RNA sequence: GCUAGUUGGUGGGGUAAUGGCCCACCAAGGCGACGACGGGUAGCCGGUCUGAGAGGAUGGCCGGCCACAGGGGCACUGAG
RNA sequence: GAGGAAGAAGCCCUUCGGGGUGUAAACUCCUGAACCCGGGACGAAACCCCCGACGAGGGGACUGACGGUACCGGGGUAAUAGCGCCGGCCAACUCCGUGCCAGCAGCCGCGGUAAUACGGAGGGCGCGAGCGUUACCCGGAUUCACUGGGCGUAAAGGGCGUGUAGGCGGCCUGGGGCGUCCCAUGUGAAAGACCACGGCUCAACCGUGGGGGAGCGUGGGAUACGCUCAGGCUAGACGG
RNA sequence: UUCAAA
RNA sequence: GGGGAUUGAAAAUCCC
């Protein structure tokens, strides 16, 4: 059985990525929906979107990378080139507003779940909360 | 191990163990020598280092160098010890000061006189 | 007591003429002017390629005895200056030019800094009026180094503010060589002094 | 009884007492209930002589016992003065 | 143009009957302070032949570092084989605190400000690779850009 | 304020004291991870009024003897014998680990 | 594995005051693998040293608290 | 301190031409630690007395161990330098003497007739009233890895199963709000540390002022996640 | 046989 | 106990 259906889904898409697949469905969970709105907001993966497969609940998370590339080895560049679980069932992670790290520089971010919603580490910190650190992105 | 192990195990602190356990880590000790041997090395050396057995104040009984060309000791000549092991000698873990009690410094020694005890000869 | 001994040597082992004699230094005869390899039996002799450390350990032997500074008192200096904010390198260098004895040298009260030092030693120096014979002293913006008045006869002082006439100096210090008086008008950008000295390696050295 | 007396900082040669709110029992430089100024006795500075008097009357006024000298600096603020 | 700092040269030794056969292994850095560094690991029976050998593959294999006032765009973390460079951005006044190999190439590729720390085995060849493969991974914010739009 | 906690009362054999179990809840110190872990106060019940099973709150009190120092301030939720179960159970486990054993 | 004043109760004694603090009766109870009991070591803290930090190490001097006064017991006097 | 030889002597080295120590010395000229003479502190204004009213407020007087010290002004002499290193790590090299001897050695290692590693000398590097040695703590050491490690063959998967405690738990909704998060508020002694000014001629040392919060208590608030209670679901599990 | 020799 | 032969120098071996 799944321990850990956020993790399940973050490796799904790491997984898919590497070898470059076009979408790549997860069992749908409102939460997990939650953080591909992020995710496509932030512009890491084309979109995703609701389907039924055998008769279950899915989520095709449509993947993006970059463009071909020059020389040995073209595979695109990946958009997606970090995505790493933090919180974990046995070893719960959280922050405080104060405690919200930088994911490199900004240039990458960080998904917390706070009790005023699943918020990027930027939107969080402007509405000024901090909560259980999800997970990082870059 | 999981974070669960270690809540319940743990990580163990490393201990230290002393290498000059001629007592109370004190920086030095004063004893009585009771042998003034002489001792042959391992490979690949050979020679015929200068060795003595100290019955210390430390309630030990350990056996020290006696650095330098020369010395005057014998099987009475109280000594102060200082710990420093002779790589050569398999069992000395401790070197005998010169120019502390009955352990004369070197004489004619010119160039380290701090180390051998030999005081600052006179320039004429 | 900061060093004192053969230094037209210290020249010879840095490659590189330092002031360390004020004039002499200028007439053929700092003995870097024919003569500029290391002091020693095998100054001569091919060098080896240094290692990055004997690189950075003879950079900062360079900067350090230009001042005649001790490695207590200029160790101490650069910890500040790490402390303090802003660039680490520069402030550094603005510490060591803020050096009382520095300062009496840049006026040109003395030839070399050397003697300028003994001349705080002696009391023929003053801080807005009053006496310090402390060379390490520091001075700050709005200082005034004069020449005590009972020294402004001294045989040796006219001489050298005699040479100050005409002369130019430092652009964050001002002189009145008249009354004998100078003001340490700021301290000095990293772009106002020109010493052979690349301050990024002491830095580095320290940072072993 | 509690008592306004001068705690002392500073170094050798160099005095610098603090007007303190403290037990009469109390080691002179121990713990003080309240620091209620500072005093310099070679006045080295233009301000060698602070005292939050409103809280020196304070003390006062519940029973805290000036030591002479301490007495003596209250004054100079004007501790008593009821003019 | 390009300045070149030679990393570290060894001897190795191979075996035939009669007995030993040296070679020489050259690792040299190539850069113009401004951006452009190459590594260079060449061999040859002779060290100055090895070193030439070196520069010259040092010119091939550039890497083009996103400076950004003397310092890094992020921080970054790479492992080749069993070494593990960590670089980190930092302020100006900071310098180049690495150990040898990495401040080599790092002067080289023209960065002043950098927190640098060699982890895992501190081979001098692998940790000179696992170095430029962390400078090329580095990326800079229109980069991220460019890559987040589509 | 007196302390007020809640726990659960796994004992009812003493004359006008219960036995109350008081789970607590934090973040390990340096591994993160919540973890659990409970404590055994002594109540006083002078209207040997609660029960085995009842999760009561206790406050913090004028000793009434040692080991007693907290008098139960009321019924939180009455029977539930699971908590006491286990209980139960993890204290039987000791009959085991020590020259012999227990059945698992 | 430990426990008989041991765990709790009623009534007293005692104290400035709560309390097995002590006593007389009455209950069988209390504690433990979330480490009881036993052994070893140690005065605790503000802080100090080190370290990128997290940590690690330490508790002399100064400030706070505690304990002791050749080794054991006891009380009297007194606001103490 | 400044000047001071194409550069004394001596010692060292040599291809015997020369090279080092070396502007270092000598010597010239300046300054003047020490020391002598004179002056000479702050720290001490209260208690007390008098006026007033034993108050407020005013006046007055007595007190210095440190100390004739600090500091000030005259006069004024050229006036202590060591200690450790120089094979690599690790800045610094030559001759001679010793030969697996005598000895060195933190680790790797030096010495069995050409030793930059032993001892001495010349030279050099480092630091300097100090320099080395010993001992001990943290570091480097992500070498117990929370940050930050591993277990096929390097040290490391229990011989296997059953299963107790415990740890961990799929999808949807609701109540609660324990964890978690946010706001206020109390507490968080002084010293120390940090920043800024100040006082001793500087500094060490010291004074004044300024943020700095974690932890815990209280009072509000949020409810995504974890928790708990209710009720549902079949995609896990089990059954036919 | 030991140490060291390309 | 050297002092030789041998050795790169030893141990060993043969000599005085
Ligand atoms: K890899
Ligand atoms: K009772
Ligand atoms: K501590
Ligand atoms: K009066
Ligand atoms: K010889
Ligand atoms: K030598
Ligand atoms: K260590
Ligand atoms: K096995
Ligand atoms: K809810
Ligand atoms: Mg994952
Ligand atoms: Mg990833
Ligand atoms: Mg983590
Ligand atoms: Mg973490
Ligand atoms: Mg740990
Ligand atoms: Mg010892
Ligand atoms: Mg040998
Ligand atoms: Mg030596
Ligand atoms: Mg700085
Ligand atoms: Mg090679
Ligand atoms: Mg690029
Ligand atoms: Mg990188
Ligand atoms: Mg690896
Ligand atoms: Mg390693
Ligand atoms: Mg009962
Ligand atoms: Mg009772
Ligand atoms: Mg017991
Ligand atoms: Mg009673
Ligand atoms: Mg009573
Ligand atoms: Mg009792
Ligand atoms: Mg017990
Ligand atoms: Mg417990
Ligand atoms: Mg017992
Ligand atoms: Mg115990
Ligand atoms: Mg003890
Ligand atoms: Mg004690
Ligand atoms: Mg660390
Ligand atoms: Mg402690
Ligand atoms: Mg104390
Ligand atoms: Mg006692
Ligand atoms: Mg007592
Ligand atoms: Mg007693
Ligand atoms: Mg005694
Ligand atoms: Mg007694
Ligand atoms: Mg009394
Ligand atoms: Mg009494
Ligand atoms: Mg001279
Ligand atoms: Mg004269
Ligand atoms: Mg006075
Ligand atoms: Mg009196
Ligand atoms: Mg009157
Ligand atoms: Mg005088
Ligand atoms: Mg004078
Ligand atoms: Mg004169
Ligand atoms: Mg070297
Ligand atoms: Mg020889
Ligand atoms: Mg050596
Ligand atoms: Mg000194
Ligand atoms: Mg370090
Ligand atoms: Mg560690
Ligand atoms: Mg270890
Ligand atoms: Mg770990
Ligand atoms: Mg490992
Ligand atoms: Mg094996
Ligand atoms: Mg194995
Ligand atoms: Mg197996
Ligand atoms: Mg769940
Ligand atoms: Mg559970
Ligand atoms: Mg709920
Ligand atoms: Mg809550
Ligand atoms: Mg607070
Ligand atoms: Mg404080
Ligand atoms: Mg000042
Ligand atoms: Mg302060
Ligand atoms: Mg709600
Ligand atoms: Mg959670
Ligand atoms: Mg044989
Ligand atoms: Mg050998
Ligand atoms: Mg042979
Ligand atoms: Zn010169």
């Amino acid at each position: 059985m799944l321990t850990d259906p956020i993790a399940d889904m973050l490796t799904r898409i790491r997984n898919a990525t590497r070898v470059y697949k076009e979408s790549t469905d997860v069992p749908a969970s409102r939460f997990k929906e939650e953080i591909l709105r992020i995710l496509a907001r932030e512009g890491f993966i084309k979109g995703y979107e609701r389907v039924d497969v055998d008769g279950k609940p899915y989520l095709r998370v449509y993947l993006k990378y970059g463009p071909r590339r020059q020389g040995p080895d073209p595979r695109p560049e990946q958009v997606i080139h970090h995505i790493r679980r933090i919180s974990k069932p046995g070893r719960r992670v959280y922050v405080g507003v104060k405690e919200i790290p930088r994911v490199r520089r900004g240039l990458g971010i960080a998904i917390l779940s706070t009790s005023k919603g699943v918020l990027t580490d930027r939107e969080a910190r402007k509405l000024g909360v901090g909560g259980e650190l999800i997970c990082e992105v870059w | 191990p999981t974070i669960n192990q270690l809540v319940r195990k743990g990580r163990e602190k490393v201990r230290k163990k002393s290498k000059v356990p001629a007592l109370k880590g004190a920086p030095f000790r004063r004893g009585v020598c009771t042998v003034v041997r002489t001792v042959t090395p391992k490979k690949p050396n050979s020679a015929l280092r200068k060795v003595a057995k100290v019955r210390l104040t430390s309630g030990y009984e350990v056996t020290a160098y006696i650095p330098g060309e020369g010395h005057n000791l014998q099987e009475h000549s109280v000594v102060l010890i200082r710990g420093g092991r002779v790589k050569d000698l398999p069992g000395v873990r401790y070197h005998i000061v010169r120019g502390v009690y009955d352990a004369a410094g070197v004489k004619d020694r010119k160039k380290s006189r701090s180390k051998y005890g030999t005081k600052k000869p006179k320039e004429a | 007591g900061r060093y004192i001994g053969p230094v037209c040597r210290l020249c010879r082992r840095e490659g590189v003429k330092l002031y360390l004699k004020g004039e002499r230094c200028y007439s053929p005869k700092c003995a870097m002017e024919r003569r500029p390899y290391p002091p020693g039996q095998h100054g001569q002799k091919r060098a080896r390629r240094p290692s990055d450390y004997a690189v950075r350990l003879r950079e900062k032997q360079k900067l350090r005895r230009i001042y005649g500074i001790s490695e207590r008192q200029f160790r101490n200096l650069f910890e500040e200056a790490s402390k303090k904010k802003g660039v680490t390198g520069s402030v550094f260098l603005g510490l060591l030019e803020s050096r009382l004895d520095n300062v009496v040298y840049r006026l040109g009260f003395a030839v070399s800094r050397r003697q300028a030092r003994q001349l705080v030693r002696h009391g023929h120096i003053t801080v807005n009026g009053r006496r310090v014979d402390l060379p390490s002293y520091r001075v700050r913006p709005g200082d005034e180094i004069a020449v005590a008045e009972k020294s402004r006869n001294l045989e040796l002082i006219r001489q050298n503010l005699e040479a100050m006439k005409g002369r130019k100096v430092g652009p964050w210090l001002s002189l009145d060589v008249e009354g004998m008086k100078g003001k340490f008008l700021r301290l000095p950008d990293r772009e106002d002094l020109a010493l052979p000295v690349n301050e990024q390696l002491v830095i580095e050295f320290y940072s072993r | 009884m509690v008592k306004i007396r001068l705690a002392r900082f500073g170094s050798k040669h160099n005095p610098h007492y603090r007007i303190v709110v403290t037990d009469a029992r109390r080691k002179r430089d121990g713990k003080y209930i309240e620091k209620i100024g500072y005093y310099d006795p070679r006045k080295t500075t233009p301000d060698w002589l602070k005292v939050d008097v409103e809280r020196a009357r304070y003390w006062l006024s519940v029973g805290a016992q000036p030591t002479d000298t301490a007495r003596r600096l209250l004054r100079q603020a004007g501790v008593f003065r009821q003019e | 143009d390009f300045e070149e700092k030679m990393i570290l040269i060894r001897r190795t030794a191979r075996m035939q009957a009669g007995g030993r056969r040296f070679r020489f292994g050259a690792l040299v850095v190539v850069g113009d302070r401004q951006g452009r560094v190459g590594l260079g690991f060449g061999k040859a029976p002779e060290v100055p032949l090895a070193v030439q050998k070196a520069g010259y593959y040092a010119r091939r294999n550039m890497v083009e570092v996103p400076l950004q006032n003397g310092t890094i765009p992020h921080e970054i973390e790479v492992e080749f084989g069993a070494s593990k460079i960590v670089l980190k951005p930092a302020a100006p006044g900071t310098g180049v605190i690495a150990g040898a190999v990495p401040r080599a190439i790092l002067e080289l590729a023209g960065v002043t400000d950098i927190l640098t720390k060699e982890l895992g085995s501190r081979n001098p060849i692998n940790i000179a690779y696992a170095t430029m493969e962390a400078l090329r991974q580095l990326r800079t914010k229109a980069d991220v850009e460019r890559l987040r739009k589509g | 304020p007196k302390k007020v906690l809640t726990g659960v009362v796994v004992s009812d054999k003493m004359q006008k004291t219960v036995t109350v179990l008081v789970e607590r809840q934090f973040p390990h110190p340096l591994y993160g991870k919540v973890i659990k872990r409970s404590k055994k106060y002594l109540a006083h019940d002078p209207e040997e009024k609660y029960k085995l099973g009842d999760v009561v709150e206790i406050i913090e009190s004028r000793p009434i003897s040692k080991r007693k120092r907290f008098r139960v301030l009321r019924l939180v939720e009455s029977g539930r014998m699971d908590l006491v179960e286990k209980y139960l159970i993890r204290r039987q486990n000791y009959q085991s680990l020590s020259k012999r054993g227990g059945k698992a």
